[PDB]
């Protein structure tokens, strides 16, 4: 994002990103801005209720004085609050799903951070407090399994990051796993400037992608929900041509 | 004579398909589940076919034998209603339901049962002491002809209400000079069921 | 008097200036346990206050000692309290030492005590802002006199003056104590002025006015009309809502239990045929036998016995039951139906509540077993909602096992005899028996003494004696003592009730406490309640005979 | 978050939630138009049909904030269009005439209609229990369409037109893990 | 909430190997940080399930004194009921004070 339309935007492109992130297979990258702006709103309709309500308590304890109206006094702040814990809960469960992601791909992701040919790197995928609990988390398990098991075993096999043999060690995300898609196509409100759709009888305007495995071609109109493997439909869920559910 | 059954059967299938209590039709989920597990059969508890209404409880307290089966023919239709889908218009392989009844009445002791309980539903409890081996009953019977050589079809509940119960053989064919009764029972195409005996002390 | 009936609403919005908050209870209420009108009433008061989203907090008590403790335990920030069932008859600001010049700033606090006892504390009226209450009428007609002599006793020849008050003053006590309204009469009547009236609130009002039939049949009476009037005033679809005024009687759950069952246990007819002996059975089935119903099919659950006999059953009732002197059961009841689950009644509610708070679920044993009457007291409040019928199934069949206990006591007690007459009162004591591990609980001994009231004034004798009835729990090694006033036939005429008989007990008791130094601990919030020690009670019954009653 | 195997799908509660996040109408019962007061000023709701509100006019608001009202006596839920029994008939008809397409239906089916018929009772105009009826009936049909199309299950894709929210979220994981199971077992064939 | 709930779940926590305690300390530990950064006015370790109500009843559980709020003071007498907001009591029904939601 650069700009805001407003911040209704941002909280819709909140939930889109966290309902993405929770049936996706594979650790998508990391929208820094959005979650910018966001805390900043946090903070200071935080700080405007605290005052506000601060200032009615001193007003009220001051003196006896005349106490507020119930009417357009409690429901405002009410609504405030509600709304604040409601946002609040859906960052959290944002947060803590994509550290349970982390954590079941930690091996893989080091793995591909120290790769220079990879164009991916791990600053990009994850913030920095998220990288720290990666590093800390390795190196605490690593301690862990060398003191109770690998200091035993010979030289051979002492390593956990083994790709050799019979069975390798390192878990890759499922990327032919079986996805709900709906297709939103283009964002725009021409819905009709993309480079990719073409049409079918009855109008109908679709998006052509094929199967390699299966040297199929399968057709995907606008508002017509479909049932159908991630390893091709990358592209399109990042240019939010498609919206998982 | 054909109307009453009719409404007796409308009356039963409007009270299986209203029964609500809060906000759950129990008696549709639980045809939809026994029909999911092929257990074609339904459990009416008696208290709610009371509070439902009474007349339907008079009426079955009244005459059992011949009330009960337009309830257990209400059951299949309603099923076959909310199972089937018409098509706009096949298996159908879908018998007539069993009914079961669940109650909370006083018990009556087996020595106490005299010529006042005839034809009467009564609750008792006892020992089982023996039990026969199972033996098999027609429910639709394929009936082949002789001289003028035409099918016909007989459909016969289990319920009797009296000793005879039983259409042996129509008099006369169906309309040259036929014998009295020449047919015959086409043992295949013809559906069975299940029957047992069993000995209370 | 200090809030009148019209002044209510007044004193409803002062408490929403001073409770209405964000963030802070501002208003906790106390509620006299084992009690069904307080329960009715905290329950209207729970519903009117989640209405307005006013936050609250609802406490049980059950002494003296308890709600003294919780006085202490408060914070300043709570500035109402309530205090429902209880606390008319003594002074609060003794009791809980309250220095109006620590709450003057005036209304730092406010103690609204809501209460029915008819005699009570003129100074707690007449003396102190802090404290104040709800009036059901009675300070401005009764108390039209002593009134003038407070206010005068708050130039030889003026001790007339004094000596005229003090006797105006002793005039006014030494008065039995009483109850002549109901609260939950008193808040249905506020919600009528307010206009939030429903059928919820009548159920409730219905309730707390029907648990009263039991003992203050006359304030029944004059409360009945003003329900009728305002039930008048208020295709068999799966949601609808039947308040009826059905015919009823004075029976024991008779649309849950046979009609056999219901006639024998039945309180009424067991007084008048004397059931206890084998000639009260004998008459039984002549009755059974005159009005045509067979035994057997009389001994079958309601819902399964005959159409036929059901539907003439008023019928038969009127034309049989005229000449054994039975005709005073039939009475005008309210029947509450929802849905398909089926019909109920108000006695037959009011029953299975006061079981379930029966049966639910030395110091250290007393504290526990209150902690479990108060565990009780809330199950009970949890099983008002219609959401729960389990929980209400469970208090019927608890109903009828206790008055199946109850009457297999009191035919052994009449047998035995052990009804002690003496000059001035009736004496009777349990000493041993089976299961008398369920009468340590006071509304189970009122019920027993209730029955046993019953059963003596239904008798030939003409003599008006109170009743005093003691118990035993070995653990403990203590009597567990009660005080019951003597009552009128129910079928009598009003010309002979100019005023309810009238119980000294609790002041007798208090008197005896206070000259000599008996180990009793008076706490329980019926003031005709005490626990006695079992080698102290001989000589404190003594005393109770040579005293003045 | 993780809770052992609630990380793959969302829980009814989420549903709920997701649903209840949606615009509707309300009826106010006061006003609080500007004096020509507080500002409502909330960060995900246009405030300005809050601030701009005066009784017995249509304007739209969130349904959370029309229930909220709605248990104060501020508010009067206005009934979509398709909560009626007129509607409803033409419906059912349109899905008994045709056994192969799923009717077209907002995907917040059947949770709009557990909260309306849970909270806003007193507001409709036909009784709540023909419409429960009818939607139970409609629940069974789409429940019988949806055995039916289920019986084949290609290994390529699949294609659900008019599914609501709940529907897709308690078929999920059986529909996920058998295709995912045919997947690669012709993957390891070839 | 990182503590391990050692007043309160086995007691004694001995049936894990001491380098098994030891990493839950050090996870603990990491707990605590993660709070500490950029989300430290979000309460990460709180409820999960999303919030659907504002005023909810609630019935004590256990004995207490009084505990003080933002505003206002609960004192926890042993069965009461209390009609409180929702936000304010998750703690203490996360801790198992409270009961009937
Ligand atoms: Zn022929």
């Amino acid at each position: 994002t650069q700009i805001y339309v407003s911040p209704q935007q941002d909280f819709s492109d909140l939930m889109k990103s966290w309902k993405n992130e929770r049936c996706s297979p594979e650790l998508l990258p990391y929208p820094h801005q959005l979650m910018k702006r966001l805390l900043n709103r946090i903070s200071m309709q935080s700080q405007l209720i605290e005052n506000i309500s601060m200032g009615f308590l001193d007003m009220q304890n001051a003196s006896n004085a005349n106490p507020p109206m119930p009417n357009e006094s409690k429901l405002p702040l009410l609504c405030m609050e509600t709304e604040l814990e409601r946002l609040k809960f859906v960052i959290r469960s944002y947060i803590r799903c994509r550290l349970s992601k982390i954590d079941k791909f930690s091996l893989y992701l080091r793995q591909l951070n120290e790769d220079e040919n990879s164009l991916i790197s791990l600053t990009d995928l994850l913030s920095k407090d998220e990288i720290k609990y990666h590093d800390t988390h390795s190196l605490i398990w690593l301690k862990l399994v060398n003191d109770s098991i690998l200091k035993y075993m010979p030289e051979e096999l002492q390593a956990i990051n083994d790709t050799e043999g019979s069975v390798n060690m390192i878990d890759e995300p499922d990327w032919n796993k079986f996805v709900f898609i709906h297709v939103n196509g283009p964002p725009d409100g021409k819905w009709n400037e993309d480079p990719l759709l073409q049409e079918n009888e009855f109008g109908k305007p679709c998006y052509t992608v094929t199967i390699p495995d299966l040297k199929e071609e399968v057709e995907l109109t606008i508002g017509s929900i479909y049932v159908m493997r991630y390893e091709v439909i990358r592209d399109l869920l990042r240019d939010d041509k498609v919206a998982l559910i | 004579n054909d109307d009453d059954n009719t409404e007796i059967i409308k009356s039963f299938k409007n009270f299986i398909l209203e029964f609500r209590l809060d906000s759950q039709f129990i008696y549709r989920d639980q045809l939809r589940n026994n029909i999911l597990v092929k257990n074609y059969s339904l459990t009416v508890n008696m208290e709610h076919l009371i509070g439902y209404n009474e007349d339907i409880y008079k009426k079955l307290s009244d005459e059992p034998s011949d009330i009960i089966p337009l309830f257990e023919t209400a059951i299949t239709q309603v099923a076959k209603r909310i199972s089937i889908l018409s098509r706009a218009q096949l298996l159908n392989s879908l018998p007539t339901f069993q009914l079961i009844l669940n109650s909370n009445a006083n018990q009556i002791p087996l020595r106490d049962l005299d010529s006042e309980h005839v034809s009467k539903i009564v609750r008792l409890s006892g020992i089982i002491i023996s039990t026969s081996v199972l033996s098999s009953r027609a429910t639709y019977l394929s009936i082949m002809c002789r001289n003028c050589r035409h099918t016909t079809s007989i459909t016969i509940n289990n319920f009797n209400s009296i000793t005879g119960n039983t259409v042996s053989l129509p008099r006369s064919c169906l309309s040259k000079n036929c014998g009295p009764d020449p047919y015959i029972i086409i043992h295949e195409s013809s559906k069975f069921i299940d029957q047992q005996f069993l000995k209370l002390q | 008097m200090y809030y009148g009936i019209s002044q209510f609403s007044e004193a409803y919005n002062k408490i929403l200036r001073n409770s209405s908050s964000h963030s802070s209870c501002q208003l906790v209420i106390f509620v006299s346990c084992l009690n069904i009108d307080a329960l009715c009433a905290t329950k209207m008061l729970s519903l009117l206050f989640k209405k307005q989203l006013v936050q609250s907090q609802i406490v049980p008590i059950f002494g003296y000692s308890e709600l003294r403790r919780h006085y202490s335990q408060l914070d300043d920030n709570i500035n109402s309290l309530l205090l429902v069932g209880f606390g008319g008859v003594i002074d609060l600001e003794a009791f809980l030492e309250i220095d109006p010049q620590e709450y003057v700033i005036s209304f730092r606090r406010d103690i609204y005590v809501l209460d029915a006892h008819r005699p009570w504390n003129l100074d707690n009226i007449f003396g102190s802002q802090i404290i104040q209450c709800f009036d059901d009428g009675t300070v401005d007609d009764t108390l039209g006199e002593q009134k003038e002599a407070y206010y005068k006793l708050l130039r030889k020849q003026r001790k007339k003056q004094i000596h005229e008050y003090e006797g105006v003053l002793e005039e006014y006590y030494s008065q039995g104590t009483t109850v002549v309204n109901s609260i939950s009469a008193q808040i249905y009547s506020l919600l009528s002025a307010i206009g939030e009236t429903n059928l919820s609130n009548l159920w409730l009002n219905i309730l707390g006015t029907t648990s009263l039939d039991i003992a203050y049949a006359q304030v029944y009476n004059r409360l009945y009309p003003l329900l009728q009037d305002e039930v008048k005033r208020l295709v068999k679809t799966p949601d609808t809502l039947t308040l009826n005024i059905q015919p009823d009687y004075y029976l024991f759950l008779l649309r849950h239990s046979s009609l056999y069952d219901s006639f024998y246990y039945s309180n009424y007819v067991n007084a008048k045929l004397s059931l206890w002996n084998e000639n009260g059975k004998k008459r039984l089935h002549k009755m059974f036998a005159r009005m045509g119903i067979p035994l057997s099919t009389a001994q079958e659950t309601w819902l399964y016995m005959d159409h036929s006999i059901k539907r003439e059953l008023g019928i038969i009732f009127d034309k049989n039951l005229d000449r054994y002197g039975l005709q005073d059961i039939i009475r005008d009841g309210f029947v509450r139906t929802l849905g398909y689950r089926g019909s109920i009644s108000a006695s037959e509610f009011v029953e299975a509540l006061t079981a379930l708070l029966e049966v639910g679920n030395s110091a250290q044993k007393l504290t526990n077993l209150r902690k479990r009457w108060v565990s009780n007291f809330w199950l009970s409040w949890d099983a008002l909602d219609d959401r729960k019928v389990e929980l209400l199934n469970r208090g019927i069949q608890l109903a009828q096992d206790l008055q199946r206990a109850i009457f297999n006591t009191g035919v052994a007690i009449l047998e035995k005899k052990l009804i002690k007459h003496l000059r001035i009162y009736r004496l009777c004591v349990l000493q041993d028996g089976p299961d008398l591990d369920l009468y340590r609980n006071p509304l189970t001994l009122l019920r027993l003494g209730n029955w046993l009231i019953e059963c003596c004034a239904e008798s030939e004798d003409k003599q008006l004696l109170p009743m005093v009835l003691a118990s035993i729990d070995e653990n403990t090694d203590t009597y567990l003592v009660a005080g019951l006033t003597p009552r009128y036939p129910r079928g009598l005429d009003t010309i002979h009730t100019k005023k309810p008989i009238l119980n000294n007990f609790s002041m007798a008791f208090q008197q005896i406490t206070a000259e000599t130094d008996a180990k009793v601990r008076i706490d329980n919030f019926e003031s005709s309640i005490i626990e006695i020690r079992r080698e102290d009670l001989s000589p404190f019954l003594e005393k109770l005979t040579l005293s003045g009653l | 978050s993780l809770p052992a195997h609630l990380q793959q799908t969302f829980s009814p509660e989420e549903i709920q939630f997701i649903v209840e996040n949606e615009p509707i109408k309300i009826f106010p019962r006061i006003t609080t138009r500007q004096k020509i007061h507080t500002r409502w000023q909330l960060i995900t709701t246009d405030d300005k049909a809050l601030n701009n509100m005066v009784a017995m006019r249509s304007t739209e608001v969130v349904l959370w904030i029309a229930l909220l009202l709605k248990q104060q006596s501020k508010c009067s839920i206005v009934a979509p269009q398709w909560l009626t029994t007129k509607e409803l008939d033409r419906k059912i008809q349109y899905e008994k005439t045709h056994p192969d397409r799923f009717s077209e239906l907002p995907w917040n089916w059947l949770v709009l209609a557990r909260i309306l018929f849970n909270k806003a009772k007193d507001d409709f105009h036909d009784p709540i229990h023909e419409l429960r009826g009818k939607i139970q009936d409609l629940r069974e049909i789409r429940q019988i369409k949806v055995l039916k199309g289920l019986k084949y299950l290609n290994e390529s894709h699949l294609q659900l037109d008019n599914l609501s929210l709940l529907e897709i979220n308690e078929l999920r994981p059986f529909i996920t893990e058998i295709m995912d199971k045919l997947r690669e077992i012709h993957t390891a064939s070839l | 909430n990182g503590l391990d709930l050692m007043s309160s779940s086995q007691q004694d926590t001995n049936n894990l190997s001491h380098q098994e305690q030891e990493y839950l300390k050090e996870y603990c530990d990491l707990i605590t940080d993660l709070k500490s950064g950029d989300l430290v006015d979000i309460d990460l370790s709180g409820s999960l399930v999303p919030p659907s109500d504002v005023f909810i009843d609630v019935r004590v559980l256990k004995d207490a004194g009084e505990i003080q709020t933002e505003y206002g003071v609960f004192n926890l007498i042993k069965d009461s009921q209390f009609f409180v907001r929702q936000s304010d009591v998750e703690r203490l029904i996360q801790q198992g004070y409270l009961q009937k939601i």
